[PDB]
């Protein structure tokens, strides 16, 4: 029963690991998408210029 | 033999017979027949992004 505590504890925690896990995949896309959106933006303005 | 060359780099099916299968009611005709040619725009360039 100690242990059932400790089981929750720790299934939280690791399902609190995939929380972030998927969120690894959603994060470092947005980190992409701003890349290639910036050179959507800097080049678009450079062609007004 | 130059002759139909420009209609070879076209494939010849006598130039009619594709138009009215693209459409069809068929599954079968219309699945081998689906895959679409450039019908929107075909890209000409000038200034911009």
């Amino acid at each position: 029963k100690l242990l059932q505590e400790k089981n929750d504890l720790f299934l939280q925690l690791e399902s609190e690991r995939s929380g972030a896990g998927d969120v690894e995949e959603r994060l470092t896309k947005a980190i992409s998408m701003k890349n290639d959106l910036e050179g959507q933006v800097q080049e678009l303005q450079e062609r007004l210029s | 033999n130059i002759t139909g060359w420009l209609e070879k780099n076209k494939d010849p099916v006598n130039d009619t017979v594709v138009d009215q299968f693209k459409k069809g009611s068929n599954k079968l005709v219309q699945e081998i027949f689906e895959d679409h040619p450039g019908l929107g725009a075909e890209e000409k360039g000038g200034g911009g992004k």
